[PDB]
């Protein structure tokens, strides 16, 4: 996997790839690595697929119960902490789960990194998975707070593409999300095969590759 | 750690009607990292073609070795080496390193210049010959290639049909292997003309 | 030391049509280089127009199927004979699998049926419960042999329209049940040739609004 | 260790050597391996001395309590108690026990309980490290319905050879005779049995 | 692999299946496991396939030179002795397990040979993963004073047992008959009980289906004149 | 040692190599030059196990210098890279292999072209427009894939290289103490003293 | 987790037109030592089922008692215990299969391979296998241990598929089983000449044969075999 | 995490803690605050295994805050340090110990004295004028041994701390991304925003 | 394997079973373990078949070359050649060989050469995995200066018991008689020896 997420002026962008592996074998070309916890909360997935699905869907159960008891939506900070607390119970039992909890609440846009060690980090930008280093390269050199929604979506899209190309265990397609104060907005599934050639021509990048 | 899967890559060869085809991907990697998209795995010594998968240093080394040996063969014999003879030379050369082998999966392809008979062969890293009539596969997606070749292949295909069959076998096998892809090349070989085609494929 | 796991071989294949679905699997059961049975059913009708196959370690596969069949029974008791939808069965099976996250059911599981809009559905699992709805999936010993063939012949991957030269793809026309069964039989015949754990027989379960139908075909016994 | 139990016309005889080793050191050269769990139900012990003593003590307790409630237990019943302990605790035990007893109804009976906790009823049984060397001899020389004197000679000659070849076996040859007449202890010293 | 050797009245016969495997995958469906050491001395090998070939070619080469040196036809005991001494020297690292059979001026012979250098003598033998299935047939049906026709039948039946019941064995049956006072007859694909059935569909593609970037002519000819 | 980068632009090859040398838990030197001039128009950078790197580089240097004197002629970068590869391929099956990865940057005076060759300790050679060894490529190749053109000037090559080092300095856990940058072109080899 | 100590070797079986046959030798091995020569490894349950067990003998004796207790328990408050509500082969098998899979899931297996042979109420043949892993399968021929490698190939020549079952008589099936037991005696180093054989027929019921011996053995050809290659004398 | 330093001067305690957080080969964050306020005049910095550090610190924080509310009274730094030590000594013999090292900097309002306590994951407590955990002390203690006086001002304490960080930045192989510095005195806890 | 060599009045007799195993599979049930190194000097082989065949072949070569130069070698000389090979290559060998031969001067002699490469001259010797079970029987039943028929019965009964208890032993019982009269091969089938 490669996933990324970053805060900016108009909310938060979340972008993930869609590959799954079993050794050298590509076991799935199109897995959904984002979970729609609620209309204003997203969760990215990296690591053990089963762990990612089970625990993030259990988080959604627990975030829904929060709304029923309090009559109000859970904060991104509290949601990320519930998840990190789940990880601390199965501490050292061998789980493998790296995730970003993205959303919009009363403090504005929120982004938290959570992993199987019980780590919980707040920040403006994160990227997880086998191809996160490739994504960080593009993000760090092009990121601004003053990005437009159009330019921001492209940055997350282009950053996954960079990782999909170089990282053998990343690829398939790109899933884009944009989180606003009216909720998350899905910005489609983008095949990397087609996207690569498109970006190559329009941008002039990947000069070394022949097409 | 496994030398046969550090760099990745695949090779496939097929027989047709009065023709043969051999194809390979272009990837070279360091495990998960893609390093080169121009690492061709097919070489030719006269009219005999050799594709080699496995550890890239041994691929390069063996090419240089068989170039060396076929150039001397030609000077002494006063003729180019034939596929059947070269196949035995490859087998001999690999087995001489029985207890310190080259981590490779070679594949020979060519047409006998005298008999006109199409010929392909494959080996394990230690020299055992697999002289198949239909097709030979090698690489990190060998299982995938076996499945594709076994279902797509039919005997006595014409050069321009064989091209489509071998290309589709390679492309779709590579797209189910993390360590293969990043481009592909197909050689279509006839008794006195050889065409080389670079395929367009997904670059992930 | 006692090894609680084993490998009984076999291979399974699920394909979703427009208004139907198939779940196929070979009938050979093996340990190491020996044959246990040439006919040991692997794909089961679980009720509510759902078919299931858990391939890998037969003991764990039989246990899972037995448990899901039981889950269907208790779903009827607890919820006024309501029909268990394919998406609800899939989610239920996820929890059955993850209940053993630390001592897994050693199986690749596939279910097939129809969704609530009457369209064909296939769901695929890993041994620890990750699942998703798919159009095409091969599982088991010869899964890596078969899947690429299906990417090519079912989803028309790397196939373009002649004359355009790579500019326009082959359009994704739907497949009939007769066309799908051909791809299934050719997939297993090809797998039988190149995989030693695949052979003896092929059993296909076809799901439509009318119910569950079976088709059996012989395979090579070597 | 070299132990055996042999049925004959009038009942059963248990026999054993007297050597206990810790490696190559002989920790005890006059061990009594013939142990009583009931009046006329005895056992021969092989394996871990700690394990076999702990077991025989528990069995003796069970049969004493059985007797208080239900009267004299059968040899089969005694063997079952041994088995139940040896089988259910097989992971933590290293015990090879031969059970031998006399009833008036069933007469002389012999049961062997090897490592796994299985039970085997036999005309005669041999066990211990030294038994390996006398499988051939005992098979060739055993007869059913022997006399007391014949049976004593059979055990004496057999254990003599086991002791001769097995370094873990040696010392004196102890024997216990179980008949209607009662319980007779016997002992045979090296100078007697070595010259056979 | 399943290989057998059977003695009869006036000679000896060997047979083998034709499946070669790399793990659970079938690499070659019609491999030739019956090797020639000399014209009337044939070998069949199980285990590491490269080793069985290399060791067969090596000893066969030395046997030929020996035959030329001595002006005599090669003996099976010579091939046996040369093989076992070579294998013993490499202490089992050359994974060659062979059934050696042939006829020479001394008579008909049948030996088995194991990778560490031990040899056996017999009237009927079997080697490979399918040896047990084959031996069950041989122990059931073998008898003294077999005819040529009975021995070929027994041999191929033993191979079939391996083909059907052993996953490491399959496809066809190869046979070689070595009769005294005659040329050895090699019967490649003596039986063919595993022909693939016709496929339901043809997967021949439309020309132009595959996308192409570049085409070029490859110069395989030498440098030209003028 | 740690990080070595290489980039081939229009008319030159640029090699950047870290300055740090560490023994135990202490950085012994922060100005180490991980490179040797093989010939006037051929430069080799190196990284790998302690001691082996310099020994190998100097051994290669001596052999190329010997060739230059014997023939009164400079070997092409391609010829030198092939010689180096063979030595590493020879080395990997030795009793104790030399654990060294190299980049060879050279300007071919015959073809009037810059050339960059990446060779790892196994003897795995590849000609590239830009290259790296170890973990360096994980951080930098995405930037190079994006920004690289073959018609870039030397100044543009240096600016893209600065961006690569900045990314390394941000996302790498290890402090490699900056880099020494050297340019190989038609006029020879020179060092960029301010970077 | 344990290791098997005293062990029983192959159990072999097959279906024929009117029932099933099952056989197993009478040996209890202690490693390479052929320790116990009077061990019955075929255990009848009622008059319609025979359970054949290989592997650890102490665990076999435990299973033997479970089955004896099963019959007792089935008779409790059951007026039809010797008729409609009698124990079926399928009931006995599924019980054992449940036990085997539970024990392996607790990492404390019964170190056995079991074949349950019998005839159901409706006259249908029952033949199913289960082992220490809880793995179950059914086939016209079933065999454990060495029997799987040597007996099945011989028995499958008689009944190669389901359609061969009605064509196979009890005389032919018994003959095949007896020949298979001889082959195992030739080639299995942990086998004995003495064995037991059981036939469960839908008409003639349960026939249990004890103290059978392997006969008509071929050894004469041994006299001619000399040396290991070059030796003539 | 990596480096945590502490120094007790005349009228305050200064704690310096690195900002880096690393997973795999990537630095995920360069502004992490490895500290928790236990009470208005007691600060605890921490370093150790991933996840355990924050969980332990927050668990301690909750317990001290609970005590403060129950008694309407702030525990002395000595009392808090003893409570923390016992929790770590309890932890080391548990099924899965908490792999956390801490420094506790507090100002005792009763005695009008700053206090610095160093406690490792085993429950090994020592009161010190200056302290560190892991390898930090190997580089810094020689400077502190030389320059430290007990009558130092807060400004002099910061200057000596800058010298310690500069030495770490020179001789440590790892890039710890600078430090966040916090001062604990009679008026409470404040952060030095420019360092 | 069960092998033995026994001296008697007129010379010496070698005896052996015919079973060769690969684990529990019987690779050969009619093996000839009685191997000739000289006209009237034979050996019984136990251990690695590869090692023991390679050794016996080398010994046969040495004694053939000895004979060409110095005449008929003694049984002691043959045993010394075996020993020298077994002792000097003990790290790479697993061979247990019994050497037996007849001279007119020395008559019947038996030498045993166990794993380490030591040599032991004996009236009779037993070896192989099955020998353990007949140490007691053979010791009790062996006499010096037996007749040919008595010695054949002794070997037959002994190996019968070894075969009975050892799974690694079995098949036919082969014997070789070495006297002034010449060399006689014998064979005894299961139906004969099992009923003893
Ligand atoms: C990268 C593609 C690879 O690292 C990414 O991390 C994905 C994340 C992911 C998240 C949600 C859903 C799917 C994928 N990881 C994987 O694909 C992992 C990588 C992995 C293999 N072993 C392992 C891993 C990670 C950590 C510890 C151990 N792959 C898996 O978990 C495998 C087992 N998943 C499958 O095989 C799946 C199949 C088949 C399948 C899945 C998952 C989901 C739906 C249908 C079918
Ligand atoms: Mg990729
Ligand atoms: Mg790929
Ligand atoms: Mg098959
Ligand atoms: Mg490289
Ligand atoms: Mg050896
Ligand atoms: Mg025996």
């Amino acid at each position: 996997t490669t996933t990324l997420a970053f805060k900016f002026q108009h909310g938060v962008i979340a972008a993930v790839d869609s590959r799954a592996s079993a050794g050298s074998y590509i076991s799935a070309l199109r897995v959904n690595k984002v979970i729609e916890i609620n209309p204003y909360l997203l969760g990215t997935m990296s690591g053990c697929a089963a762990d990612c699905q089970y625990w993030e869907r259990l988080l959604a159960k627990e975030c829904r119960l929060y709304y029923l008891r309090n009559g109000e939506r859970i904060s991104v900070s509290a949601a990320s902490k519930l998840l990190s607390n789940m990880m601390c119970q199965y501490r050292g039992m061998g789980l493998s789960m790296g995730s970003m909890i993205c959303g919009w609440d009363k403090k504005g846009p929120g982004l938290y990194y959570v992993d199987e060690h019980g780590t919980r980090l707040s920040g403006n930008m994160f990227s997880t998975g086998s191809g996160n280093t490739y994504a960080y390269g593009v993000l760090d050199s092009n990121y601004k707070w003053d990005l437009s929604v159009e330019d921001a979506l492209y940055l997350g899209k282009r950053s996954i593409l960079a990782a999909a190309h170089r990282d053998a265990y990343s690829g398939g397609s790109v899933n884009l999300y944009h989180v606003t104060e009216d909720g998350w907005i899905y910005h489609g599934n983008h095949d990397v095969g087609e996207l690569f050639w498109k970006v190559k021509e329009e941008e002039g990048s990947f000069n070394n590759v022949i097409g | 750690s496994d030398p046969s899967s550090i760099n990745g890559g695949i090779v496939v060869a097929m027989t047709g009607k009065d023709c043969v085809a051999i194809a390979c991907d272009l990837r070279l990697g360091s495990q998960s990292l893609g390093v080169s998209n121009k690492f061709e795995k097919i070489f030719h010594y006269g009219h005999v073609f050799l594709g080699i998968t496995g550890l890239a240093t041994d691929v390069t080394t063996l090419n240089e070795m068989f170039r060396y040996k076929t150039n001397l063969y030609k000077l002494k014999e006063e003729r180019a080496i034939e596929p059947e003879t070269f196949t035995q030379l490859v087998s001999s050369s690999l087995y001489e390193r029985r207890f310190g082998p080259y981590f490779v999966g070679p594949v020979v392809a060519g047409i006998n210049s005298k008999s006109g008979k199409p010929f392909i062969a494959g080996f394990d890293l230690i020299g055992c010959i697999d002289e198949a009539k239909d097709f030979i596969v090698s690489g990190t997606a060998s299982d995938q290639l076996f499945g594709m070749c076994e279902s797509l292949y039919e005997p006595n295909l014409e050069p321009e049909d064989l091209f489509e069959t071998i290309s589709q076998a390679l492309l779709n096998a590579a797209d189910r292997d993390a360590l293969s892809g990043w481009g592909a090349v197909v050689y279509i070989i006839k008794k006195d003309e050889v065409v080389k085609r670079y395929l367009k494929m997904r670059q992930d | 030391q006692f090894n609680p796991y084993g490998d009984n071989g076999g291979t399974i294949l699920g394909i979703a049509g427009e208004d139907f679905a198939v779940l196929a699997g070979d009938t050979r059961n093996i340990t190491d280089y020996s044959i246990n049975s040439r006919y040991e059913p692997k794909v089961f009708d679980c009720g509510d127009n759902i078919v299931m196959s858990a391939n890998g370690f037969a003991a764990d596969g039989d246990a899972l199927v037995k448990r899901f069949k039981n889950s269907v029974k208790w779903y009827h008791f607890d919820h006024n004979d309501k029909k268990l939808s394919i998406n609800s069965a899939a989610r239920n099976i996820q929890h059955l699998l993850y209940s053993r996250r630390f001592f897994p059911y050693y199986v690749y599981n596939i279910i097939a049926g129809l969704d609530e809009d009457g369209k064909g559905a296939v769901y695929s699992f890993d041994p620890v419960g990750s699942y998703q709805r798919e159009q095409c999936r091969a599982g088991g010993a010869a899964a890596s042999l078969i899947m690429p063939f299906l990417d090519n012949q079912v989803n028309f991957k790397n196939q373009y329209e002649p004359g355009t030269n790579g500019k326009v793809k082959k359009p994704l026309k739907y497949l009939s049940v007769e066309e799908v069964i051909k791809l299934v039989r050719d997939s297993f015949t090809s797998a039988t040739e190149r995989h030693i754990q695949v052979g003896d027989g092929l059993e296909i379960l076809i799901v439509t609004k009318d119910g569950v139908r079976k088709e059996f075909y012989e395979l090579k016994r070597d | 260790t070299s132990i055996m139990a042999v049925t004959f016309k009038d009942g059963v005889i248990l026999g054993a050597d007297s050597r206990t080793t810790t490696g190559a050191y002989i920790a005890n050269r006059v061990t009594d391996k013939l142990t009583r769990v009931h009046d006329k139900i005895w056992c021969c012990r092989s394996g871990s001395a700690a394990d076999t003593q702990a077991i025989a003590d528990i069995v003796q307790y069970h049969l004493e309590l059985y007797t208080s409630q239900y009267g004299t237990p059968s040899t089969e019943t005694a063997a079952s108690v041994f088995k139940e302990l040896c089988y259910e605790n097989k992971d933590n035990l290293t015990a090879g026990i031969i059970v031998a007893g006399y009833d008036d109804k069933n007469k002389g009976e012999v049961y062997t309980i090897p490592l796994g906790g299985s039970v085997h009823k036999l005309p005669y049984a041999i066990a211990g490290s030294g038994s390996t060397f006398i499988y051939g001899y005992c098979d060739k020389n055993f007869r059913e319905n022997m006399s007391k004197e014949e049976t004593v000679d059979f055990i004496k000659h057999s254990l003599s050879q086991a002791i001769k070849w097995d370094g873990s076996s040696g010392g004196v040859i102890r024997m216990v005779v179980l008949t209607a007449a009662g319980v007779e202890r016997l002992i045979f010293y090296p100078d007697e049995y070595e010259q056979l | 692999t399943t290989i057998v050797g059977v003695k009869f009245n006036n000679g000896v016969v060997i047979a083998a299946d034709t499946r070669s495997t790399q793990g659970p995958i079938v690499a070659d469906k019609n491999c030739a496991k019956l090797h020639r050491i000399s014209p009337k001395i044939w070998c069949a090998g199980a285990g590491t396939a490269a080793d069985t070939e290399a060791v067969t070619q090596l000893i066969g080469s030395n046997i030929e030179l020996h035959s030329l040196y001595t002006s005599r036809e090669p003996r099976v005991v010579s091939a046996l002795q040369m093989l076992k001494q070579h294998l013993f020297k490499y202490q089992g690292h050359i994974g060659a397990y062979l059934i050696v059979a042939g006829v020479d001026p001394t008579g008909s012979h049948l030996f088995s040979i194991h990778a560490h250098g031990s040899t056996d003598v017999g009237y009927y033998l079997s080697l490979g993963s399918g040896s047990l299935a084959a031996m069950a047939v041989l122990e059931s049906h073998w008898k003294q004073d077999l005819t040529k026709e009975e021995a070929i039948k027994l041999a191929s039946d033993a191979i079939q047992a391996g083909i059907w019941n052993d996953l490491g064995s399959g496809s066809n049956v190869d046979v070689c008959v070595m009769e005294i006072g005659k040329d050895a007859e090699y019967l490649r694909n003596y039986l063919t009980p595993n022909v693939r059935e016709e496929k339901q569909k043809s997967y021949k593609f439309p020309r132009g289906t595959t996308a192409v970037l570049k085409e070029s002519i490859v110069n395989i000819c030498d440098i030209q004149e003028e | 040692m740690d990080i070595i980068l290489g980039i081939r632009v229009q008319d030159s090859v640029i090699l950047a190599s870290s300055k740090a040398v560490t023994r135990g838990i202490s950085v012994l030197k922060d100005s180490d030059d991980k490179t040797r001039q093989l010939s006037p128009h051929t430069l080799m950078s190196f990284a790998g196990e302690a001691g082996d790197t310099v020994q190998f580089a100097e051994y290669i240097q001596a052999n190329i210098q010997l060739y230059s004197i014997r023939e009164d002629y400079e070997l092409s970068p391609q010829a030198v890279s092939s010689f180096v590869r063979q030595e590493l391929a020879k080395s990997i099956r030795s009793r104790r292999p030399y654990q060294v990865n190299v980049l060879i940057g050279g300007y071919d005076k015959k073809k009037n072209k810059p050339e960059l060759y990446q060779i790892d300790y196994l003897g795995t050679k590849v000609e590239l427009p830009y290259g790296a060894h170890g973990y360096s490529g994980f951080y930098t190749f995405s930037l190079l894939d994006h920004h690289y053109r073959p018609d870039m000037t030397t100044e543009e090559g240096l600016d893209l290289l600065k961006l690569c080092v900045q990314e390394l300095e941000k996302r790498m856990p290890m402090d490699f103490k900056g880099v020494i940058v050297k340019i190989v072109d038609k006029d020879g080899i020179r060092q960029v003293d301010d970077f | 987790t344990q290791q098997p100590i005293v062990t029983g070797t192959s159990v072999i079986s097959m279906k024929y037109d009117n029932g099933v046959i099952i056989a197993a030798d009478n040996l209890g091995s202690y490693g390479s030592l052929l320790r116990f020569n009077g061990v019955e490894r075929l255990i009848p349950v009622g008059d319609n089922t025979v359970v054949g067990i290989s592997g650890d003998i102490s665990d076999m004796q435990h299973i033997e008692r479970l089955l004896k207790d099963l019959v007792t328990e089935n008779a409790y408050d059951n007026p039809l215990a010797d008729a409609e509500e009698a124990l079926e082969p399928s009931y006995i098998f599924e019980y054992l299969a449940t036990v085997m899979y539970q024990r392996r899931s607790k990492m404390n297996p019964l170190w056995n391979a079991i074949i349950v042979a019998g005839v159901q109420s409706n006259g249908d043949q029952f033949l199913r296998y289960v082992n220490l892993l809880g793995v179950t399968y059914s086939s016209p021929t079933l065999a454990t241990g060495f029997g799987a490698h040597m007996a099945n190939p011989l028995l499958r020549k008689v009944v190669d598929r389901e359609s061969d079952i009605p064509k196979t008589t009890v005389q032919v099936a018994e003959e095949a089983i007896v020949n298979a037991m001889r082959v195992l005696y030739y080639r299995d180093a942990r086998s004995s000449r003495n064995f037991s054989l059981a036939i469960i027929d839908k008409n003639t019921g349960l026939t249990f044969k004890k103290n059978l011996q392997v006969e008509n053995m071929k050894w004469d050809f041994a006299k001619d075999i000399k040396g290991y290659g070059t030796q003539k004398i």
